[PDB]
């Protein structure tokens, strides 16, 4: 129903929504995980079970994917995931068409291609700090080591690996918050809710094949 | 957290090198005891058998 949005002015014009959505993203990152931190035990008590299982679940997908070196890289690929997977599960889950904005809807910081190009240049800028640190400042991956005349193959090549990625983690969100929004007109929730389970199960994917993705560009550019 | 992750694990390898370790010194103890009780045994067979074809 809905595509707008409404602007915040600082000078210049940004989101009010991407702002004040991600904002509880960041409370309920922190606010949660910081409590099992507070007394930690040998044994892990309950609910540090849940934190430690995603902490070793992203030594998985950092070690399998870069190397050797992917300690560095779990704090960056540990936000990616985390700040990806649970944008998708508040937008599904917290009820927030009973708050009213007098502009625009609430779902995700994700909707717009504001959050969704600027995770896929942190995720860009991380693998051209981790290309240029490790590997030498003068060539690198870039460099065209196969055949000379494959320099327009991987020019273009420096383009499309943040804007696909941007756009994969863009679309499905905001499809999955249209078909919330448009069965809603149609039907009360007592039939879209299947399909909110078909969305709320690809909602937390798309987050994972991102941060899997995002570490698979890191240990690319390490080579 | 990833301290906890390396202190359970590394408590429990440190055991580990710690439970390796006691059993190599247990077979040096049976090594030294192999010594020394054959130490004493040999020491009486030399003594016995110089003495005695000494004052024959």
């Amino acid at each position: 129903v809905g595509q707008h949005f409404y602007w915040q002015i600082g000078g210049f014009q940004i989101h009010g929504q991407v702002l004040i959505t991600s904002w509880v993203v960041i409370a309920i990152l922190l606010g949660s995980a910081a409590i099992a931190v507070r007394s930690p035990q040998t044994i892990p008590t309950g609910g540090q079970n849940f934190f430690e299982y995603v902490l070793e679940f992203i030594r998985d997908v950092s070690k399998t994917q870069i190397g050797e070196e992917y300690r560095p890289w779990v704090p960056f690929i540990g936000t990616m995931f985390l700040f990806i997977f649970v944008s998708n599960w508040s937008g599904a889950l917290l009820p927030w068409k009973i708050i009213q904005l007098p502009h625009g809807e609430l779902a995700a910081p994700t909707n717009d291609i504001n959050t969704t190009v600027a995770l896929a240049l942190l995720t860009s800028v991380a693998y051209f700090y981790a290309g240029l640190t490790k590997k030498g400042l003068g060539y690198f991956g870039k460099y065209i080591q196969p055949t000379p005349i494959l320099l327009p193959i991987n020019i273009l090549e420096d383009f499309t690996k943040p804007l696909s990625l941007s756009f994969r983690l863009f679309g499905n969100i905001l499809a999955d918050e249209l078909v919330v929004v448009v069965l809603v007109s149609l039907v009360p929730l007592v039939v879209p809710i299947p399909v909110m389970f078909l969305g709320l199960f690809t909602s937390g994917i798309q987050a994972l094949i991102f941060a899997t993705l995002a570490a698979a560009y890191i240990g690319e550019s390490l080579e | 957290l990833g301290d906890f992750m390396d202190k359970r694990d590394a408590s429990i390898k440190e055991q580990l090198s710690g439970v390796k370790d006691t059993s190599s010194e247990v077979k040096q103890l049976e090594e030294q005891a192999n010594a020394v009780m054959r130490a004493a045994r040999a020491e009486i067979s030399a003594a016995l058998n110089k003495m005695k074809k000494e004052t024959q």
